[PDB]
Order: structure tokens, then sequence, then C-alpha cells
RNA sequence: AUAUCA
């Protein structure tokens, strides 16, 4: 607990102590490239990808 | 790619691009050391750096697909700037100055679009139809302020945004006869269901009647109940039935007005499709106020 | 034992930081290089060096 | 110096044109390409100066 | 947001502890000190754990789906 | 043997050859017989020498 | 295990010439053998993830499964009473112990001077149970029988534990047995090592026999490819 | 570019 550093309760951190909830949320468009050309929403498949 | 000592037809290779490498997935042959981050390198092109700050930011984003390969500064005023040298360069730039400003006609489609209430998706379009056929024979001595109202009607009938040649005719300008013959001749090169969401908003009514009225409209042309009259008269005749079943009313004056249409029109359709209102409505339609199918007007 | 000393023990409101160190290591030898330069790209996100 | 910088070199008579290692270009999705700011210059500089040869 | 489940310094169930303080307040008027100690509550570690408490699950339980 | 996830293990083989095996993917990671002179880029393990610094 | 070896191959009518002279540089005249060699794959009806419990990749193989017959099981009648020597190739319950094998595809390399396969054996000395049969036993570890070979030659012992086997194989179904070799015999040199140093000296000691050769009989490395039994 | 970290 020396130069600014602390010691926990490992039995309290497992009681709940401290925890806390994450949420990252990732988003994505499908964007339209003029006339043809369209994004599209899929499971690529790894020989014509 | 494919690698030297094993060769597969189909060649399984991954990218490790958190290693930077590029591997044979069979023998774990590296294929390639040098690779690069095309997410980070596109952000040197097309940044959020408006300021001028970012060592970063060098270049910027062009699309060769609308105006070819064009590239070109500006003369602009900057920190230490003379309002003198300014002018000079740019009355230079004068000189060296026809159709480098029929690009100036995008500025047309662009107002047009935004007076039209028209995505961003559709002016690409109108810009690339009017790009490719501005310059052709086949449209030959088309009035010009009218092959750009045709080019609006092709992009919009690939972005699938419902525009009427009737709602095209409003913005500019259109001549009927003279933008139907150049929107056939590029084109070489509506339905009962596209106006009701705008048509029921005007008209005030709710979800439950836009449905119905939606519902009938297409079994009335499933049933091909009506002829040969155009779909803004069937779909304002529908919203009549509708709406009349329901319990906010529209009369005929009111939907034809809306719907643009006349209620002689209107009429036309509506009697044409009441023999079969009970087949058109939806199933689980529920008439209120006084309107059952039996007391529709049946006008 | 008994501690010869006596500690100064309560309650106290402590406060979770948004400082976590999984969302800080990092590590990297050979990755992902800049095309200009042709030198390791930057940050923990991009796997820099 | 005689050999290395004599004085009527400081004038620009001809324009060493760097490579695009020097000036990257980027092809993004076909309708989306990148091109370094020193490519956008210099094709300022060769429009300028076709125009002012067309002039001359 | 809703009772912890045992203590976090030593562990004695204060789950089951939450409804019946809450009802020894209302019910029974007393002071928060004295219904905790009802509670058998005794070491302070034990007492913050339902005297600090603020059950959010009851506004979150607030909102319809 | 022990390879790129256990600790004291190692990442790649550099071959006289100047090709790098990479042993997470190569299907010769188990059968790789070493030659005196190839290089084995193994992990760092206790008692390496290291520069650690605190910036600035 | 680790098997180094170097292979030649002779027509038919090179073996008197072969056996003489095998004969007089090792000192010893050929010894008759033979061996069937039984091979199989992991069940095609049956599928399983290729993955360790350490979701470790792991490589589907063929089991060798290899054992002796008497050579009496070899000889018909119009063979019948003809010495049994080195001559004889040219007129061409329980279960039993058998030999089982998974090999590796040779170590990797160019300019290699000698082939260096690894050899993963044990020995099934017999069998009990319901299903008994060497057959039941393979299917038991999710095995299928895939194809068999005879092999019948002529070996020689030489120093530092060199051996060399001059051999015939013929494919068995019952449609018939094909004689791969048909036209020679497949020439094998090969020494088994369980150090470095005793694997630079035996490839010392390959490589002293190929010189020995050179200008009679040609040894060379196989490539690795013919050597990997792996399934596909 | 802002916010932030020692
Ligand atoms: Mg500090
Ligand atoms: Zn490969
Ligand atoms: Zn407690």
């Amino acid at each position: 607990n020396q130069e600014d550093s602390m010691i926990m309760n490992q039995s309290s951190i497992d009681r709940g102590l401290f925890r806390s909830l994450f949420f990252r949320s990732y988003m994505d468009q499908e964007k339209k490239y003029g006339m043809s050309i369209t994004e599209t929403f899929e499971k690529p498949q790894r020989t014509n990808t | 790619l494919t690698c030297p000592e094993c060769k597969v037809y189909p060649p399984k290779i991954v990218e490790r691009f958190s290693e930077g490498d590029v591997v044979c997935a069979l023998c774990g042959l590296v294929l390639s050391d040098k690779l690069v981050d095309t997410r980070s390198e596109w952000r040197t092109f097309s940044n959020d750096d408006h300021n001028g700050d970012d060592p970063s930011r060098v270049g910027e984003a062009s699309n060769p697909l609308l105006d070819g390969n064009n590239l070109s500064t500006r003369i602009g005023k900057g920190e230490t700037t003379d309002m003198r040298f300014t002018k000079e360069l740019n009355k230079a730039q004068g000189k060296n100055v026809k159709d480098n400003e029929v690009q100036a006609a995008f500025a047309k489609i662009t107002m047009l679009c935004d007076a039209a209430e028209l995505p961003k998706i559709v002016k690409d379009c109108a810009k690339e139809a009017y790009k490719l056929c501005h310059d052709e024979k086949t449209l030959k001595g088309k009035s010009m302020e009218s092959i750009m109202a045709a080019s609006i009607l092709i992009g919009c009938r690939r972005a699938e945004v419902a525009r009427t040649f009737k709602e095209i005719q409003s913005l500019i300008h259109v001549k009927t006869k003279e933008f139907g013959k150049t929107l056939n001749i590029m084109k070489n090169i509506a339905q009962n269901l596209t106006y009701i969401p705008r048509f029921c908003s005007h008209l005030g009514l709710p979800m439950q009647v836009t449905t119905s009225a939606e519902y009938t409209a297409k079994k009335c042309k499933e049933i091909k109940e009506i002829a040969g009259k155009s779909p803004i008269t069937i779909a304002v005749v529908s919203i009549y039935l509708n709406i009349l079943l329901f319990q906010i009313p529209i009369t005929a004056a009111k939907v034809g007005q809306t719907l643009q249409v006349t209620e002689g029109t209107i009429k036309s359709g509506y009697k044409i499709l009441y023999e079969h209102r009970d087949k058109l409505v939806d199933p689980q339609l529920i008439a209120n106020g006084v309107v059952s199918l039996d007391n529709l007007p049946g006008v | 034992k008994k501690l010869m000393a006596q500690i100064f023990f309560g309650p106290t409101y402590y406060q979770r930081l948004r400082h976590m160190v999984d969302d800080k290591i990092h590590a990297r030898a050979r990755g992902p290089m800049q095309v200009l330069t042709r030198q390791p790209v930057e940050g923990r996100s991009r796997d820099g060096g | 110096n005689e050999v290395f910088s004599r004085p009527e070199w400081m004038i620009l008579t001809c324009l060493p044109v760097p490579p695009p290692p020097v000036r990257p270009s980027i092809s993004f999705n076909e309708s989306q390409r990148g091109e370094d700011d020193l490519t956008f210059k210099l094709a300022d500089i060769l429009k300028a100066n076709i125009s002012l040869e067309t002039l001359e | 947001m809703i009772v912890p489940v045992r203590c976090f310094s030593c562990g004695k169930v204060v789950g089951d502890k939450w409804e019946s303080y809450l009802n020894l307040l209302q019910e029974d008027e007393l002071d928060e000190g004295t219904a905790l100690s009802r509670l058998g509550l005794k070491r302070y570690c034990c007492r913050r754990m339902i005297l600090t408490h603020v059950d959010l699950i009851e506004k979150f339980l607030r909102y319809n789906p | 043997r022990n390879g790129p996830n256990e600790h004291p293990g190692a990442k790649y083989v550099i071959r006289d050859s100047g090709d790098r095996i990479d042993l997470r993917y190569s299907k010769r990671a188990g059968d790789i017989q070493l030659q005196y002179g190839w290089k084995v880029e193994r992990h760092i393990m206790d008692n390496d020498p290291v520069l650690f610094n605190r910036q600035p | 295990v680790q098997q180094l070896s170097l292979f030649g191959s002779i027509g038919d009518d090179g073996y008197d010439l072969l056996i003489s002279t095998l004969t007089t540089i090792s000192g010893n005249p050929p010894l008759l053998y033979n061996s069937l060699c039984t091979v199989w794959k992991p069940n095609p009806s049956y599928d399983v993830e290729n993955v360790n419990s350490r979701n470790q990749l792991v490589e589907p193989n063929r089991i060798k499964l290899s054992k002796e017959v008497p050579f009496s099981y070899l000889i018909d009648e119009t063979m019948m009473d003809k010495p049994l020597n080195f001559r004889i190739l040219k007129s061409f319950e329980s279960c039993s112990p058998w030999s089982l094998q998974i090999s590796d595809i040779p170590a990797a390399g160019n300019n290699r001077s000698v082939s260096m396969q690894t050899i993963a054996e044990t020995i099934i000395l017999s069998s009990a149970g319901k299903n008994s049969s060497v057959s039941s036993l393979m299917n038991g570890l999710g095995y299928v029988f895939e194809f068999q070979y005879l092999t019948i030659g002529v070996k020689f012992f030489m120093k530092h534990g060199l051996i060399l086997e001059l051999q015939k194989i013929w494919q068995i179904e019952e449609a018939g047995n094909s004689q791969i070799t048909s036209g020679g015999f497949l020439l094998k040199a090969y020494i088994n090592v369980s150090d470095i140093d005793r694997i630079n000296y035996t490839e010392t000691a390959l490589m002293n026999l190929k010189k020995e050769l050179q200008g009679y009989i040609e040894l060379s490395v196989p490539d690795r490819q013919s050597m990997d039994s792996r399934v596909a």
C-alpha cells in the first residue's frame, strides 16, 4: 500500500464490493455508394470474400 | 497471394492484422510482413480536421464517379493575408476558366432535392443521370430545365423514394409531354401504397385508417376492380372507403384536395370498388361510429 | 498476535474511477506500419508501437 | 559553389515531381478515392502551367 | 440497486433483512439505529450495508418493458 | 514445442532461407526440426535484460 | 523415434548384380522377409472437431498396423520347391501381435542430405472380450479399415545400425493384388534413431553408403509430401 | 478537434 497504492479485501470483492456493469455499443451502417454499389448485412463466405 | 510451399487451389490464408502479418493458414508460412491499417490510413483523407492542426491529416477524399478526376484547390484568406493578393489571384483564375461550369447544374439538382425534401442518395443518382445524358445527341435539343427534371425521377426510381411525376411538375416545371418524352430517351440510355402515407397525414387520419385504405387499394388492384384508372385516383377512392368506414371521416372534396384529384374522379373509382367493399377491407377492421359495410355511401 | 500499534479504523466513502488496468495494458512486437513513413502505427487501439 | 550550387539554380525552371511514396493515394470503394494534398497542389501547378503555355 | 445478500466485510446474510427493516420503520415508526439493532445487525460493517443502501431497482421497475 | 500460448514458449521460427514460420498457424508447428543458425523468436523470460522507462 | 532414410530402385534385371554388390559391400548375403500392413483412418461416418481439450489444432492421421506372416502363406503351387532364398522374389480367438504406428511428414528443409521422419509406435500384444478382433479394436478407437499392402523382400544388416531393404509391394483387395512396384524393386536404406550428434553421425553413415553406390545405383531423398499419411 | 490521464 506504499506510494499511493492500496490493499483490497479479496473476500469483500467476491461479495460484490466495487463490481460494476459495463456496456459498450458497436454501430454499423449499410452504406449506398452511388447508383450501383451497396454494402450488405450478411455472413461472408471465405471463398468469395 | 498463394503459399509457395503448399499450393492448394482454394488458397486458405489469414490476415493476422494484430501481428501485422499475412499467414498461410495451412503451413504457417508468413507471406507478408509489411501490413497497413486501412481505417487509420483513411482517417488521413477524410478526418474531422477542418481547422488545420492535425499533422496526420495530409490529403483529401474525392469522388471519381461523379466529378471525374478534377483536383483543384481554391485561393482563399489565411491568417496573415492581404485582401489584395486574394483578389488578383482569383481574378487570374477567371481567364483560365464552359462545361467546367455546367457542374453548377448539380447545384440546380441539389437545390431542387432540398426543396422537394429528398435524401442524399437521390441527389447523387440525379447528378449521375444528368452527367451521362446532358451531352447526348439522343436528347439533342430538349428543354434544358426539363431534362434535369426528368433525371430526378430517374434517381428516385432507383433509391426507392416515391415521387410522382406530378410531384416534380410542382417543383419545376415541367411541360408534361416535354419532360415525358425526355424521361424516355434517357431511360433507354408509383403505386397506390406510395401516396397513402402522405395523403393520410394531410388528411389527419389515424394509422388505422391509413392501413385499411392501403389494404383496400391493393386489393382493388389485385381484384382489378379499377381497369385503368390512375393509381392516385384509386388511392384517393380507397381512402374514402376506409375513412368513411371509421369514425373520422373525410369528404370527397377534402380527400380530392389532398390527393389532388377531383371528387368526380374519386367518385368514379369509389363506386367501382364499392361493390366489393367486403373483400376490400382488412379483416380485423373495426367500423365505427355508424359506418358498417352496408351503410357505406355506395356513391 | 496483537499489533503493537492501534489502527485508525472505520468506514470511508471510496469511489471507483474510470481508469482500470485492463483497458490500459498494451504490448507490441512487430505490427501494423504507417503507409507514408513505413513506421509503427499509433495507439493501443490500432496495435501501435 | 560552381559544382553543387550555382546561383542560376535558385529560380525554378524544371520541377522535380515526387513519386507516390511521398504523396500516397488510396482507393477506397470505386466512388471514394483519396489523393494526397501534394497531388492536388501539383495538378494546380500543371493546370496553371498548361494555361500559361497556351497563352505564350 | 437491490439489497446485497451478505455484508461485504464479514458476509453475514443481509438479503432477508431488507423488507423487515423497511417494515420496522413505516409500521413500527422506529428509528433506523434501533431497527438495524433489532434485526441483529451489530457490527458497523453489517449496519452500513442496510443503513446506506439505495434500492434503485424500484425506479427501474417503473419503466414498461 | 510449447508454442505461442503456453508461457515459456515461442512465436516464430526464422529459417536460413529468410522465410518466417508462424508457430500459431504452421501445420508443421509440432514437427519442427531446428537447424544451427536458425532463429527462434521466443517469449521474454525471467532474467532477460529490458529497458524500463517512465516518461518524461 | 526418428527414421533417417534414402531411397532408390532397380528393375527386375538389376537384381542379381545388386544382390552381389550388397553382399560384397556388407559381408553378408541377403535375408528374406515379409510384412503385411493395414492402414486405418478416422471413421468418416463419425465426425469430431479437430481440436484439443486445450482447444489446440490436431491434424487427423492414419494409423498403420503391421506384422509378419509365415512365408508359407505366400508360396503357392508352382512356387513349390524353389530355394527359399533371395532368388524367390524374381518369380513374383484373440488378435495377433501388431505394430501400431502413426508417422509425421518428414522434417522440412531445402537441400536435406537425407529424409528424417518421426514415428510414434506402440505394440499390440493381445486382446479379449466381446469384440476382440483387431478390426473391432480399431473401430473402438474410432477408426476404419482403408487399405492394406504386402511387402516381400530381402534385407542386409550393415554397420552402425544401417539397414538395406530391397522390396516389392502388392496392394491387397478381393478384386486382386496389384504390384505397386511392378517392374523392379524399391530400395531403402535407413537407420532408426531414438542428441544432435548421433543424428549428424547417422546422416554421415547414410551419406557414405550413398557415396559408395554412386555411379552404380543412386539413393536420394524422396519428396516430403510422398511420405505424409495425414487424412484430408 | 474537444475531454482527460501522471
Ligand atoms: Mg503519480
Ligand atoms: Zn502454406
Ligand atoms: Zn458485516
